């Protein structure tokens, strides 16, 4: 009798926009959620494990606001969001040793 | 783009409550990014798609990753090379992998050039412990831009 | 300008 | 003036992932109740609520069926939780007095 | 059952990147258990479910919540008290909240006694910041125990 | 005993 595991654990999935809506995108500079997802890790991937990087990832797409004058997305919003079955910490340790 | 990297210290202080993460490369990185649809439903052309894909792979590459690439695909040609690279043998001594899905959506599945759908819960089964054996306890990390529906979040006053 | 993913 | 996405600030912990069940202990209670009271009660002080979730994922990820003769025997479970939160969720359990 | 303190010190060096959470109470909690079921689809009575409520009313008053209860509630009655429960005023004075519901479920829904299902959506909707004013920016916490599915995992052998 | 929930 040796431990065993789930059908399935150790994931974390990162969600540009919440359950039944629509995730923004500026046809110039990308995606919302990809452009704040570069930051952050590029940022403090150092420094900070992914659960809690993807949290300030959330941070930067609350506020956030749709550009599209005439239209109807002008000031229009977006929620990010992630789910994790992980079990420990996970820090990334760019360029280390 | 630039990575700050990590100081010996920090790893020291924190190596012991976090997963192993120190393979060279830290993992296979999979950017899978659909911009055209030449489909039969009419989905929008992903405009600022090529610099969400340019941005992973840079960033990806940066992180220590080995990043492999696919563009403008079927959902049944998603399906397949996401089994392939799921089976893919270096998986065994990295220790850890990344899948980034950008494209058009639905709640719960993403579509392929060609209009049909491949379902997330296919997806991340393909990576799962009874089917990708080789990634047993490490960290999966999947990011997925795509829309999960068609309504506008109007938003709201702060009261 | 921002459109719908 | 800002405003919000519709729903924003929330973290949803989920005793099992989409399509699977959730296991309890006929005198000990559920499993996920009683990993979550545990660490809880031992981490408010010091451990962020998405961190003690992963630590609650840790547990339930290792447990297993005890029921002989029946097909639950040395089964798994694996509980997830999604954030919509955009900074540490500190309890600060005790503070001030 | 006993909850550590944080110290001055910990709270000093983290307040600033946390969401506000000093307030007395530190918020609402919501302990909704269904363990007995009586419609005309059977449900196999939640033994233990008894144990679950207790262990979250002592948790979560130990953790400076007031503690609402609910027991072996039907559909309609969780969503309508749900709503109240949101609702209530004195969520402006406070800086979070919590809610747990036990029961019985499927994918995104969970049953009331009846056997009607109420689905989680619809519950979540219910504190966001369209509906519930008053916890705008304040962390709001669920915990759901309850199933997702009727298939056993018979979980996978370690590789090696 | 464990029981399905």
């Amino acid at each position: 009798p040796k431990m065993r595991l789930p059908t399935r654990s150790d994931m974390i999935c990162g969600y540009a926009c919440l359950k039944g809506t629509a995730a923004m995108r500026n046809t110039k500079r990308g995606s919302w959620y990809i452009e704040a997802l570069a930051q952050v890790f590029s940022e403090r991937a150092c420094d900070m494990h992914v659960a809690d990087m993807l949290v300030k990832v959330n941070a930067l797409i609350k506020d956030r606001e749709g550009y599209a004058p005439g239209t109807e997305f002008h000031r229009c919003k977006e929620m990010s969001e992630y789910c994790s079955t992980l079990c420990r910490h996970l820090y990334l340790f760019p360029g280390h040793p | 783009l630039q990575v700050k990297p990590c100081t010996p210290e920090f790893y020291q202080t924190h190596f012991q409550l976090a997963y192993r993460l120190q393979s060279r490369p830290r993992g296979l990185a999979l950017v899978l990014s659909n911009v055209h649809f030449t489909g039969e439903k009419e989905l929008e052309f992903r405009s600022g798609g090529d610099v969400d894909h340019s941005t992973l792979v840079t960033l990806f590459k940066l992180l220590g990753y080995d990043v492999h690439v696919l563009c403008d695909q079927t959902a049944q040609e998603m399906q397949e090379k996401l089994q392939n690279f799921a089976q893919l043998p270096a998986h065994r001594v990295t220790d850890s992998c990344i899948v980034a899905l950008l494209s058009h959506g639905v709640e719960g599945a993403i579509y392929g050039v060609d209009g049909k759908l491949l379902q997330l819960q296919e997806v991340f089964q393909l990576f799962d412990n009874a089917n990708c054996p080789s990634l047993q306890n490490k960290p999966k990390m999947f990011f997925i831009q795509a829309c999960r529906g068609d309504e506008t979040d109007r938003g709201v006053d702060q009261q | 300008v921002d459109v719908p993913x």
